[PDB]
RNA sequence: GCUUACGACCAUAUCACGUUGAAUGCACGCCAUCCCGUCCGAUCUGGCAAGUUAAGCAACGUUGAGUCCAGUUAGUACUUGGAUCGGAGACGGCCUGGGAAUCCUGGAUGUUGUAAGCU
RNA sequence: AGAGGAACCUAUUCUCAAACUUUCAAUGGAUAUGAAGUUGCAGUUUCUUUAGUGAACUGU
RNA sequence: UCAGAGAGGACGGAAACCUCUCGUAGAGCAAAAGGGCAAAAGCUUGCUUGAUCUUGACUUUCAGUACGAGUACAGACCGCG
């Protein structure tokens, strides 16, 4: 079975992706990572919720894909399958290492002891620092209240200590509303599907022409 | 087709040094030519740089510092003109007379040319010019830059020019015209004749037989000049006659004043007005279309 | 325990630095090196032949030998409680002069010329020391047109 | 009964105990490994030169 | 207004003397797939067409499908420059009838066909040598090429005077009256 | 610059401050002695002063304590002429002694405060 | 204001497109008997001077890309030394000194030596 | 993960590297800071240079 | 001048060979990995035996021992140019 996760808890070993040098990894728990409305327009949803940690621990592949099932069907329960975006900002990329040994009566026979306890990939786990941002989603401003309550039932599959908060960006973007609105309006910022582009000024007058900001 | 020569690319590049990028030192050659040993410190090492360009032979003796090569002599086969010649003066005969000018220019410059008169006897005969007295004959060291080296070639004309004018320049005969590559044989007779141009008398008679007309298109001006295939060798020994009765250099004349015949480059000013003009006539042409 | 190979560990340090690859300028040749002089060590990975071990990168010796493309160089080693002196001939490709020994030569050079001069214009004899720098002297400051701002600390604001 | 436990912990106290001598200051002065087509140019040089 | 004399003016540049397009090279190709005597008799069809000796052209790999293996001499090709290079062209086109696809011409400003048979390029049968089919390649390129082969200082060839698929089948249309053929059934 | 950086360097271990008139006078008047052939002499006359630093005219304690005060051109002989100060406890102790002066404690610069607890010491 | 030979630093010099180019010069260019080298006078080599600035080359143009410099980022990130400092811990702040780098913004677009020459 | 022209191209975007890096600290390492030095004059050499041209040495 | 890409050419095809453009090394350099290299250190080719004789000095490991390997010279006889 899975060894408890107080076992790989906290960050002690310097980074271990899967290379050339470790060999045998198997998959991760979660492959999903963007859910709802994921094709949205970047108008649709102006409204920008987030799920910091508070702790610099592992959170398993398990724990994540954990979290993001409860918060994806709270979510289409309560709102429909496109009333949201929700995008998971963690992977698990650390490979964590598990020195197996027999728990048999009579097992001391063939343990081998600490000689040579270089140990094996046991699983998938995302490396986490405090003000990281663990979960991240953009809704209408009529459903904050949904994102809410979503990422608290969310953050109880997660160890340690998890903070919600509302951010003033529009949507994933990276201007807070206001600015960005302004610069909407002027054609500074072109649609790029869920996130918008800056067009800056210098170049040639011929592509300038197309737009003139 | 994904572009190759994008941001990354131009990011990532290095520019080659920039004799190198216009073709025209190579570095490697350089390096063996030019560096002195450290233990000779700052003594010079001398250089004899033969360049042939499409109408002009240029010799030049030189050494090198970490500002740049210092040239400290130099001959011109267009400056043959006050010597005689007024055409062919790229020939093999014009490329050792260009030699020759520029040996006895520099040795009557460092005041070596009495001592060492160097070969003054055409002979086409390999000569290395033989230490006298006890200062040593001048030294340099050959550089063809990117010319082929090839039998026969003007570069080892004008080599053998300045060896015979009385420098010294390590040299073997392997590589002068009338050596045989098969049998290692040297015709010093045929050597003799190329320098004094035979061979362009001969492709005049040749020519002559031939066709009137071609001989013209190809000798047009040595016709105008009066230089025919009874003459030209005769040219040639004066040529060699005077250059070696007067070397020094021709004199310089005054700085008249100059103009500017290019644009200026603009001003920021300027380019931020060009600026504006562009895109009000640009949307002048949107609202109009 | 590690390998005990000539170049172990030199990844970087042997390596050319970023869009500065390829042929080698010749005034690295044209520099002039005497018996006696200071030059600083820094191995040119492009030139595998003669190069000075790993060890005396980056540190300045005085040269006791000019050969034909090379010098050899005193360059100061530590082995437990002494120092030794080692001898290394390094080619010159791996080699650069050392400015803090002109900078005290300009320094000497300066001193003397200032000295004579003012022995022969009948001048007193000039202070010729490095002093540090002393504690600032006094002053007088004018708040015309810079009248002083009254500063607080800023309220904690949540930046999301 | 492992015993091989390398270490480098006292080392530095133990160099610096009687301090760290820095080489002597006549080492420049000797000719050795200079080269013998100058050393032999400066013997012949050293012996012809005249006294007064 | 301006527009007028700079249009002038780039045409009088183009009407320049140095511009002209010219037959850089004819390139002969006859790839037979194996060495020996069907090799030996190609060079001989093409030393007998041209009228200086071929070279060959070995295999940079093996395969098995070609019965192909590395280093084994399987092509011979000739490069040919001037009068006798406009005679073969002219033989290739005539066997050709003067007629050329459009997709035949590069972007560059060349083009290639083949002939199946070079008996049709007026050269009698031998029982002995056979029949053997061969690829026609014509370089066009204008005066001062050299500026992008020469060994000191070379440059790169300006925008304006390189050459161009359309020039090259103006060019080819003019001197040979040449037809160009509808695209072929894709 | 040059004794700053010391200074900065011994902040943990000694405290530091700057002299006035009162705090130079009481030093050598009280606990004032001289280093002659490396023997601690106390200084109970102007003569012993005299004959170390009659060369450079520091001839009596106000000479001495006026060159220390004003930073001499002979600084350096007069204050190493001084064998190190060797001063009591002060009266009433210490605050923390392992904590910066800022930081209510003992160490590092206290600046004018130095006098204050000179006044203890001495 | 320029051209050539040889250079030094090796993009502020590179790359793309375009305009202009007086004089020297460079270059393209014509020919292939001879020297020389090729399947091929394409390259290389040799003899020349009808023609051209078309290209190379030089100068200039571009709210040009790159490169370079500066500002901002920011006294931020990080960090030396101190605490019987806070906290269960992870960590965090304070005292004492050092102190960056991206994004973004603005500007610059070769300098120069020896020799010879043009104007 | 979509956006503009199923893959493909273009400009973006989320998250990373003990055996990635343009850039790059703080601590850290080394060298130098005059008498064994600086200026000249006046000799030696078979080394070096076309060359008193240099290099080095010598001098109560 | 490489790897590779684009565009053309009888049989010829995704892949044989020929041609032109672009191509900062994305190839290759006996081998492991890492450095280095573009008129080269890579590819083609000509000629060669310096992979020879001789003693010292030095670097690396280090006790500043030895071997091994290497560095810069000096003397001889040679190779290429």
């Amino acid at each position: 079975g899975r060894r408890p996760a107080r076992c790989y808890r906290y960050i002690k070993n310097k980074p271990y992706p899967k290379s050339r040098f470790c060999r045998g990894v198997p998959d991760a728990k979660i492959r999903i990572f963007d859910l709802g409305n994921k094709r949205a327009n970047v108008d649709t949803f102006p409204a920008c919720v987030h799920m910091m940690s508070n702790e610099r621990e592992h959170l398993s592949s398990e724990a994540l894909e954990a979290a993001r099932i409860c918060a994806n069907k709270y979510m289409v329960k309560n709102c429909g399958k496109d009333g949201f975006h929700l995008r998971v900002r963690k992977h698990p990329f650390h490979v964590t290492r598990i020195n197996k040994m027999l728990s048999c009566a009579g097992a001391d026979r063939l343990q081998t002891g600490m000689r040579g306890a270089y140990g094996k990939p046991q699983g998938l786990v995302a490396r986490v620092d405090i003000g990281d941002i663990l979960f991240s989603m953009r809704i209408k401003e009529g459903n904050v209240k949904h994102a809410i309550e979503a990422f608290r039932r969310a953050k109880f599959k997660f160890p340690g200590r998890q903070i919600i908060v509302s951010s003033r960006k529009w949507g994933f973007t990276k201007w807070d509303r206001e600015d960005y609105e302004r610069m909407r309006a002027e054609g500074r910022l072109r649609s790029d599907g869920v996130g918008v582009q800056l067009q800056r000024e210098h170049g040639p007058l011929t592509k300038w022409i197309e737009n003139p900001i | 087709v994904k572009v190759i020569k994008n941001k990354a690319y131009f990011k990532r590049y290095q520019v080659k040094l920039r004799r190198r990028r216009e073709g025209k030192t190579d570095y490697y050659a350089r390096k063996r030519l030019t560096v002195q040993d450290k233990n000779k410190y700052n003594t010079p090492k001398y250089r004899l740089i033969v360049r042939i360009t499409n109408k002009d032979v240029v010799a030049q003796l030189a050494y090198s510092k970490i500002e740049g090569d210092v040239v400290v002599a130099s001959a011109y086969s267009h400056e043959l003109p006050r010597y005689g010649l007024k055409v062919g003066l790229t020939n093999y005969a014009a490329a050792y007379a260009t030699g020759l000018l520029l040996a006895r220019r520099h040795l009557k410059t460092i005041g070596l040319d009495s001592t060492y008169k160097g070969h003054e006897e055409l002979t086409g005969e390999d000569y290395n010019v033989e230490e006298e007295g006890d200062r040593a004959p001048f030294k340099a060291v050959l550089d063809i830059g990117l010319a082929r080296t090839t039998t026969g070639s003007k570069i080892f004309a004008v080599m053998k020019g300045v060896a015979d004018g009385g420098i010294n320049v390590p040299h073997s005969e392997s590589r002068f015209f009338g050596f045989d590559q098969e049998s290692k044989e040297y015709n010093a007779e045929a050597h003799r004749d190329r320098i004094l141009g035979k061979h362009v008398a001969d492709y005049m008679t040749y020519l002559k037989e031939e066709d009137e007309d071609r001989y013209k298109r190809q000798f047009s001006k040595f016709l105008a000049a009066g230089l025919n295939a009874d003459n030209l060798v005769a040219t040639y020994q004066k040529v060699h006659s005077a250059i070696r009765a007067d070397a020094s250099p021709a004199a310089k004349k005054a700085a008249k004043p100059s103009k500017r015949h290019t644009a200026k480059r603009l001003t920021y000013d300027e380019r931020k007005q060009r600026v504006a003009d562009k895109k009000a006539l640009l949307l002048q042409l949107k609202e109009q279309q | 325990t590690n390998s005990k190979g000539l170049r172990r560990g030199t990844r970087y340090m042997f390596a050319r630095d970023f869009r500065k690859h390829g042929v080698e300028h010749l005034s690295t040749y044209y520099t002039q090196y005497k018996r006696g002089d200071l030059v600083d060590i820094k191995t040119n990975g492009a030139f595998q032949k003669g190069m000075p071990f790993k060890a005396y990168h980056g540190r300045t010796g005085r040269i006791f030998n000019v050969t034909r493309g090379a010098v050899g160089i005193i360059v100061n080693k530590r082995v437990r409680g002494n120092i030794l002196p080692k001898r290394i001939n390094i080619r010159i490709e791996h080699i650069k002069p050392s400015k803090c020994r002109t900078d005290f030569l300009n320094r000497v050079k300066s001193n003397d010329e200032k000295r004579k001069a003012a022995k022969s214009a009948g001048q007193p004899v000039p202070a010729l020391k490095r002093l540090p720098v002393a504690p600032r002297g006094a002053h007088t400051v004018t708040t015309q047109n810079n009248e002083p701002e009254l500063l607080a600390p800023l309220r904690f604001e949540i930046v999301a | 009964a492992k015993s091989k436990n390398h270490t480098n912990h006292n080392q530095n106290k133990k160099a610096h105990r009687n301090g760290i001598t820095k080489p002597k200051k006549h080492i420049f002065l000797s000719m050795k490994g200079v080269d013998a087509k100058f050393i032999k140019n400066l013997r012949f040089s050293r012996k012809n030169n005249k006294r007064q | 207004g301006d527009i007028e004399k700079q249009t002038e003016i780039r045409e009088k540049k183009a009407r320049n003397v140095m511009r002209e397009l010219k037959i850089q090279k004819l390139c002969l190709n006859i790839c037979v797939g194996e060495s020996g005597d069907r090799l030996t008799r190609a060079a001989k069809v093409l030393e007998q067409l041209t009228g200086q000796t071929p070279v060959f052209s070995k295999a940079r790999y093996t395969v098995r499908t070609f019965g192909i293996r590395r280093n084994e001499k399987i092509a011979v090709h000739c490069t040919v420059r001037g009068p006798k290079a406009e005679e073969i062209l002219e033989k290739g086109l005539k066997v050709k009838e003067y007629e050329l696809y459009k997709e035949n011409f590069s972007d560059t400003g060349n083009f290639g066909f083949g002939v199946q048979e070079h008996i049709d390029l007026g050269i009698k049968y031998d029982p002995s040598i056979g029949i053997y089919g061969m690829d026609f390649y014509v370089v066009l390129d204008r005066a001062g090429r050299r500026i992008a082969k020469r060994r000191r200082a070379p440059g790169r060839v300006g925008p304006s005077h390189r050459v161009e698929r359309e020039e090259s089948i103006k060019w080819f249309q003019q001197k040979y009256d040449g037809i160009i053929l509808p695209p072929k059934p894709k | 610059k040059a004794t700053l950086p010391l200074l900065r360097i011994i902040e943990p271990y000694v405290a530091w401050g700057y002299p006035n008139n009162k705090t130079i006078h009481d030093l050598l008047y009280k606990r004032g002695y001289a280093k002659v052939d490396g023997n601690r002499v106390p200084i109970t006359d102007n003569t012993i002063v005299e004959q170390s630093l009659g060369k450079f005219n520091i001839i009596c304690l106000e000479d001495l304590a006026h060159e220390i005060a004003t930073v001499g051109p002979h600084f350096k002989e007069a204050t190493n002429f001084l064998w190190p100060f060797k001063l009591n406890n002060p009266t009433g102790g210490w605050t923390k002694k392992t904590n910066h002066f800022v930081e209510g404690g003992d160490f590092g610069n206290r600046e004018d405060q130095i006098n204050n607890l000179l006044r203890k010491m001495v």
